[PDB]
């Protein structure tokens, strides 16, 4: 969240929080309201966004759900989507707390490790993300797009 | 660490005797196996990737453990947990080579049970995945050198538990 | 369902056994579920035939190669047609209950008609494996292993 | 052979050969030297008909060697020409015997089936055989390659 | 041919005995397997062009057999050890659901031997390309549904041995 | 090199080559001979090699040459086929060295950073070169080919 | 006759090939069965006196074949039907030392449907028998050694039926 | 193999098996795996040690490789050498079964007659089997070497 990266950068100066970093806080919990809207509106529309993204993801990649493919079969395609859906919810997450810190403690470190040992293509999961964040934006107003837009942009920049 | 030769030199000079035919006999028998295992320790090596997918695959996957709540769940342990499986699998491989349990006592059977727990890892999933890669390993490795790899995969079990 | 139970009985020279009776009430009642499962496929249908399509020319480039017999404009809308009556012929069997249906229209001299197409009958058979992953995805569970029996009659039969 | 088919349809029926019969058993007889000849041309231009023919039938059929083709790699491409050649071999046979017959009982019966099993496209087969009686048609004599066409144009029927 | 439900009911019938808890316990075992077979074999019947060509693939083919002199050389063998293929597939998904071996001593293994003896075909390639079946089958069906199907591709290929 | 690598423990040691090293030195210079031999069969066979070991990887893995793979193409074709020679000439390198050092600098330090710029799969790479030493090992003889074969499994663990 | 190993090296010897590690493997398999097969013989040739009587008890004796006019009616009869079991016994145990059924088609199989038609000997009888040995040799020899005698036993009664 | 000589011996004898046969039995399935790994090993170095021998045998015997001599000529060396080859086969077949008995029906009855017809001097071949041995002795530890030996020597015997 915001505040316990602030906090984290206090302490390694080894200093009280700067008027600055203070500054940052008050913006933030301003922002919290709008933020929990924009979080609840994903939430009610997660399973159709999942939808949606994964046929446009399997579209966008045939080979995915080939049967050389990791993603083929009814079990796997499942698998596919159980992914897109945890990516879903750990962006709702990162909205409420205006940082990718919660985010990526779940998701993004290892996930490279992870996919390999999966043998799961990283660009095609990077491309089902952009896909959901597609989706999601339609959704959503223009502002509050954009602020969604950022979180997902990190999860596409995390995984490549 | 120590190995077979190396096992049996020391015996010997703590008692001080110069070697002698008995405890040659010893070293002899570990030489007509050196062999078998330098084959099996590069078919392991080659495959080791595989080794561990396949065993994931059988134990630690699709189960409660990669499930929200499971110890295996977020990429973070996740990935931890395959780093571990690769660490028994190298080491296993060593003692194979060494023809002495003592290497995997020194470096990877001594305080894991205390970081498991503190860490709440569960040891008898842990276990689990150690005899799954035995198993895959033991068909890769073929049945001569299965029997002598089957005995380290063995010890690091029952170390654990 | 109703039509092979009358047949049974006309067969055996019998009137309708009670349990055979219990059956046919039982259809009756899956029916309006059954409906709204063929439903759900029909507005679907545009994308089903688009992403089963994408599927098989993927898993079969030679189909749509200049030898192969799809190649071509006008060849592949003819393929992207047949995967649509196959689609149309499994939402009708899964409103009768029964492949009887789908085995009139589309099962009895495919190999013939096909064969003189020159139309490969496997590459024929993966389009309809295709749409059955893309009907399954759409559809709920239970929904989807009652539309995969018909789809899996389609690839029996073809 | 000529001679098998009368002696089978006489036995059906119960008889000894008929005239007529008796008549075309004389003609082959008198054929076969010349027809000896014929396979024998055959054999010897066996390895390049096999290749020539191939290269047609790629190139009239790119499909069959492509990554989707059945054909596409080099074993399956090897399998694909020692069939063709299985076929020369047997169109030889034929030329000898005056019938199909022996054709028939190796090759024509079950293929379909065996074909669909391995998922080879029994059209493209037949391509191969019409290409190599291209080939062959080319080497022969006029009247030697009516003939051996009579064999390759019943295996493209067959199949 | 018998069933496990009509079985267990001549069992009875020979004792004179009405139907015991026993008896019911093995009938209530077999209800419970039927909704798994019923699966299984639709798997099966889809999937059985599929099932011989793989099998075919792993044994038969690109082999002596196929090679001039061998058993399935030319056409017409090819076609009809495909054909037995089939045959064998077919009872095998019989059976299963039946949950009762008796039909293939009825109807397939009732003088095979005999039969393939005096055909010259060979009777252990015979039984490789069953075996070959049942992995590819086991695959297809899943591991419930796998142990049952194993069991009657056993049945068949014992008989044939 | 066998030889380097002795070196390199003796200075970090500080210390004049142990009887041991000596004694592998020593082994290596009568083996070299025969390795020669082994090195100078693969590269009278190196066109063949990876003419037929392509073809095998592109029938187990139809996905790289297809429209949507890296391979699919002829000029990517090509280029697929200029690193199954990369590889090879790199194994012939180590088959007279003695050791995976020579191969190691030149090839599978930084492989998997480069591969992911390039997006090409590594796992197909490894197929690659696990075909390759089928048709090596059945041009040597048996004893030539373990040693042949250790090297190409090197390379195979090393891209993975 | 043949036993399994002699029955590898023929399928290598008229394929012209050395022997190779999957070969070996089933020559591996036989060596492990073998010690528990020993085992199995020994019960068998102590209690064979035993599992004869045993088997005619419920099946032969007090039966229409030991009443007049039965087929193992009068001593000579009665001595001959035992005989005749004492053969099937040992032949089975010789079988399954051997891990082969081949020898119970060249002495026992070979010719004595023929030869038991002529003579009016009831065969599906005698088949009954063979089972009730089966199930009593079952018992003695415990449970791992079974499987492997039931097989042979079964390979008679599929012979003489 | 050793359990087949057994249960003959009981058959003949129409008794069950001997304590004493049984107890040969259990010995023999538990020599069986070291067996296998002797059998291995010239397996895997058989291509070398009929080179070796080949050698050595024309060495020894100048004559079998001269223009009188039957083994003379590329094709009639070719013949030789794959004699040798089948022998070793032979050889190793006979370890794993812990009997000569396999390698007996295969090479050792007839044998002298083929020869005489062919006109290979017996002696030569015994030779050549002699010379496998020791190569073979080399490549295999002394007790192994030992049980390998007990086979060769059979074979020089029986020629
Ligand atoms: C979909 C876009 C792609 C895809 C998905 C896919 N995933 C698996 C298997 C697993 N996925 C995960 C992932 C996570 N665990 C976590 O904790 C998180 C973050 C919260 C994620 C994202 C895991 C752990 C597994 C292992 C199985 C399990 O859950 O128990 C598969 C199948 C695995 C396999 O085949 O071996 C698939 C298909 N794969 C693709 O190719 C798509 C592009
Ligand atoms: C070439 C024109 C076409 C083609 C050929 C093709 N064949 C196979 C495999 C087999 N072909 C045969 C056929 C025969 N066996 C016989 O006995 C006879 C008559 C004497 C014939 C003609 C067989 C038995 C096989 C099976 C394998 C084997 O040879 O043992 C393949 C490979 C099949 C595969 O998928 O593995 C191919 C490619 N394929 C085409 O598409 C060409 C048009
Ligand atoms: C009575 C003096 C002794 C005795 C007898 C006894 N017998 C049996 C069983 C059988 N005995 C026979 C004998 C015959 N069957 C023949 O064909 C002939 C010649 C015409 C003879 C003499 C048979 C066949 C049986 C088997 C059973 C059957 O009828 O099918 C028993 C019981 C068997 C058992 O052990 O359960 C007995 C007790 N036993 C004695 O101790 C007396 C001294």
């Amino acid at each position: 969240s915001v505040l316990t990266k602030a906090i984290v950068n206090a302490d390694a100066e080894a200093r009280y929080l700067s008027p600055g970093e203070l500054d940052r806080i008050k913006s933030f919990v301003a922002s919290g309201e709008r933020r929990l809207r924009i979080a609840q509106t994903l939430t009610e529309a997660r399973e159709r966004i999942v939808k949606q993204a994964g046929d446009q993801l399997f579209q966008k990649r045939p080979d995915v759900v080939s049967p050389g493919g990791n993603a083929y079969g009814e079990k796997m395609t499942a698998l596919c989507l159980r992914d897109l859906d945890y990516y879903l919810r750990l962006v709702t997450y990162g909205i409420v707390a205006g940082d990718v810190t919660p985010i990526e403690e779940i998701g993004i470190i290892g996930v490279k490790e992870m996919y390999n040992s999966l043998q799961t293509p990283i660009p095609a999961v990077a491309e089902g993300v952009r896909a959901m964040k597609n989706v999601a934006t339609s959704l959503l107003s223009g502002d509050d797009a954009a602020e969604a837009g950022f979180y997902f942009d990190y999860l596409v920049g995390a995984m490549q | 660490m120590q190995d077979a030769i190396t096992a049996v030199i020391n015996n010997y000079d703590v008692q001080g005797k110069y070697l002698d035919g008995a405890a040659l006999d010893k070293l002899k028998a570990y030489f007509t196996t050196g062999a078998v295992r330098v084959r099996a320790a590069a078919v392991i090596s080659s495959n080791a990737t595989t080794i561990i997918k396949e065993a994931a695959a059988k134990a630690l996957i699709y189960s409660d453990l990669t499930r929200p709540g499971g110890n295996m769940y977020t990429t973070r342990r996740y990935a931890a947990c395959i780093r571990d499986m690769d660490y028994f699998l190298r080491y296993a491989t060593y003692a194979m080579l060494a023809g002495d349990p003592s290497i995997l006592d020194e470096r990877v059977l001594n305080g894991l049970k205390e970081t498991y727990n503190s860490l709440g890892v569960p040891i008898a999933a842990t276990v689990g995945g150690i005899q799954a890669m035995k198993e895959v390993v033991g068909g890769l490795v073929g049945p001569d050198a299965a029997k002598e790899a089957s005995i380290y995969f063995d010890y690091l079990s029952s170390g654990l538990s």
